[PDB]
């Protein structure tokens, strides 16, 4: 088995790399720069993306290396051809593990909202070097190893040239690891169980406003109802009554029903709310423009009086939509909603205004939105080239044995998939837009 | 290129 | 390179191993069994270690054969092959990883104390499937498809044979590191967090009894003091408390100080208090005895009354020491440090009889020193394992070329050091004691 | 024994 020769391509290694090198050196350069002097000088999430700005300056200032060694040869010498590598394999695990802090960073302050002020702050002042820097410096030491110029073909190239394919499967293997799969369970992870916290929120909320009842109750109305303001029945039978809560919640009650049980049952009602709602033309927009506090208000407005109830503020919403908050609650504030039930609706909309729970600590807003959008978009631009590599690795176990075209489509669509990939760097200074 | 490699007589990379 | 040849040693294979898979499947066979029956039918933390306990006694029940293959021959066919190669991986891996799900019991009992009742639940109840087993599970996949028998040398063998060395190298790899490393990692972190949270509980016990000075005070005695007792001269001079405070806190202070400053200072004093403690024949072996609480019990009254002030309570002390907490509370409570400062006093006695904070929610006491002690052994029995098979990867990538007395001599310490790691199975039930 | 594997004409295992 003699290996499986690829040809070199000129216009993807002549026009194609340069091209993409310099738009992304461009563009990052001044973007990173742009943000380490304003965000430098002059919020804990933001001090995450100091540090990630950081990574990728370090990064940019070594595209054109990369590209005069695309076009042309290595003529930088020995300790720069180390140096290129280095500083490529800490920005990869650096940027990824600090997308990871920040993701902790939200499971902190969401989750543990009462008083994890601190170990946030030894989070993002002390642990980031203990547990992102150190730890990515400590794995270039390859680079430092194997990292060296080779004359061929009358040029000189840069390239990591390890002793066997032991060692690359390894290193390949540790590649992948440590550089999507490991960091990516841990942001998945504190995704999850802020979602849990998320909704228990709004449980939380319609506990205060509406108000939680575990045994069954006679309304004002005459209706049968249990929990937060779920409807049993309306018909006069209190025998009635007792038969749907049996089938609500699946065992015999005998009218009472516990903690677990009413939250379960009002998460069931929060579902059918949340897509009556994605399912309105008119309340659709405005939900999805809001953050989840806000949707919270929605949703408790919604429980009152009902999805075309709430659609009927057509004022009050446009604003919302338009994130015009304290118009939004003047308007609110006079209606027949507020004389009804003043109280509920000053608390609903003060969390509007405020996008908090001031009204369930002061003034303390934390947002995910941005957040979310960063890492997703991080992990689209690499998750290619990661298919590309896993495939890759596939291949020198010999798991897929399919000749050397395949072979050879795969290295192609790795080069390609690592040129793209290196837009991660802006997407840090872009989304502040 | 990162991943290069002696294999027998041959230097081979595994592309990227 | 022919590969290097290691004798089969007879005593080691014919009367060594069966030995102790034997003691250790009698020892474990019952101990898992009582805690499977008693704790499983008739705490969180008791919870992981049912899993636990079932994790282990489904490897111990796979002895038998592993004993009868070492003497003998394998008689058992080729389903109860893979058999008992994946139950050894679904083992050694829920084994560790439960470990870590109770040191992230911990974390959030302790650091997360006020709110983190729910989470525990879900991890207990819910997340234990979902990041234990079923990936305990899915990792046993290689087993299935290599655990095969072979004949060889007038008999049959049970081993897994993967294609070549590169498939090897990487498994073993993501052995060490799923197996210990990662696992590791997650359980370092949580003792980390853990004892700083330790020591701000005792930060925040001072600051009610001997009270949170932020500006120079001028005490009953005339002495000038700042922060938690931490006195800075009992010179006459404001200059010279002046001066002091400076020199302490390293700035120019006008006479006050931040809430950080004044822990970092109260910090030094604890130190410098517990080690006092640990060097006074009376006060060390009672401070050894008692749990993270009860020391921040004896801390404060150190603090207040000075160490050898402490070491009087003779009688106290000795019940202390012998964990019979209400006659220690009794007696404490008519002394003349009672009735001198009574109210601080009868919450120190509390948190000797309770370990909790209760005076400080209501009789809620969490336990660490049983956890960290099975913690700590499940590691010092794997360790050398770990070592032996990373040196055993080492030689495969030729890092490490030294001819096959040491190779071979690897390969003996590796037998060895596994068959001694079984001895984990044993360790949860004889804690139970 | 854990881990076995093919090298050339050779069965080899790890050791353990």
């Amino acid at each position: 088995k003699e290996p499986c020769f690829r040809e070199e391509n000129a216009n993807f290694n002549k026009i194609f790399l340069p091209t993409i090198y310099s738009i992304i050196f461009l563009t990052g350069i001044v973007g990173n720069g742009l943000v380490i002097l304003v965000m430098g000088y002059q919020s804990m999430t933001d001090k995450y993306r100091l540090h990630l700005s950081v990574a990728d300056l370090l990064f940019v200032i070594t595209l054109p290396f990369w590209a005069v060694d695309a076009v042309a040869n290595w003529y930088f010498g020995n300790f720069l051809c180390k140096a290129v590598h280095v500083i490529y394999t800490v920005n990869l695990y650096s940027s990824v593990w600090i997308l990871a802090f920040i993701s902790l960073d939200r499971y902190l302050a969401i989750v543990h909202a009462t008083n994890s002020q601190r170990p946030r702050k030894l989070l993002a002042e002390k642990v980031v070097y203990v547990g992102v820097w150190i730890p990515a410096l400590l794995l270039t030491i390859p680079d430092f190893i194997f990292a060296n110029v080779s004359e061929a073909d009358d040029r000189y190239i840069c390239d990591r040239f390890y002793p066997n394919d032991l060692w690359v499967v390894v290193f390949q293997f540790q590649h992948i690891m440590v550089g999507l799969i490991l960091p990516g369970i841990v942001i998945l992870s504190c995704y999850c169980i802020i979602i849990s916290k998320l909704s228990h929120n709004i449980f939380e909320m319609l506990r205060i406003d509406e108000g939680l009842r575990l045994k069954i109750y006679k309304d004002t109305e005459g209706y049968y109802t249990i929990g937060i303001g779920h409807l049993l029945t309306k018909s006069p039978s209190l025998n009635a009554a007792k038969s749907e809560l049996d089938k609500a919640i699946g065992r015999n009650t005998n009218g009472v029903i516990t903690k677990d049980e009413a939250e379960k049952l009002f998460n069931q009602d929060v579902d059918a709310a949340v897509r009556g709602i994605l399912r309105n033309a008119k309340l659709k927009p405005v939900y999805d423009s809001l953050d989840a506090v806000r949707r919270a208000a929605l949703i408790n407005m919604v429980f009152q009086m009902g999805e075309t109830g709430v659609a009927g503020f057509t004022n009050s919403l446009r604003m919302l939509q338009q994130k015009r908050w304290d118009e939004a609650a003047v308007n609110l504030a006079k209606s027949r909603w507020y004389n009804q039930t003043p109280n509920r609706a000053k608390r609903v909309i003060t969390t509007f205004r405020t996008g908090t729970w001031d009204a369930y600590g002061h003034q303390k807003r934390k947002a995910l939105k941005p957040t979310v959008i960063l890492i997703l978009a991080f992990f689209a631009c690499w998750l290619p080239y990661y298919i590309g590599i896993s495939i890759d690795s596939f291949i020198l176990l010999e798991i897929i044995k399919q000749g050397c075209e395949f072979e050879n489509t795969v290295h192609k669509w790795i080069s390609i998939t690592e040129a793209l990939a290196f837009f991660h760097c802006c997407l840090n200074p872009i989304l502040y837009a | 290129r990162r991943a290069c490699y002696q294999k027998x007589p041959y230097r081979r990379c595994r592309g990227x």
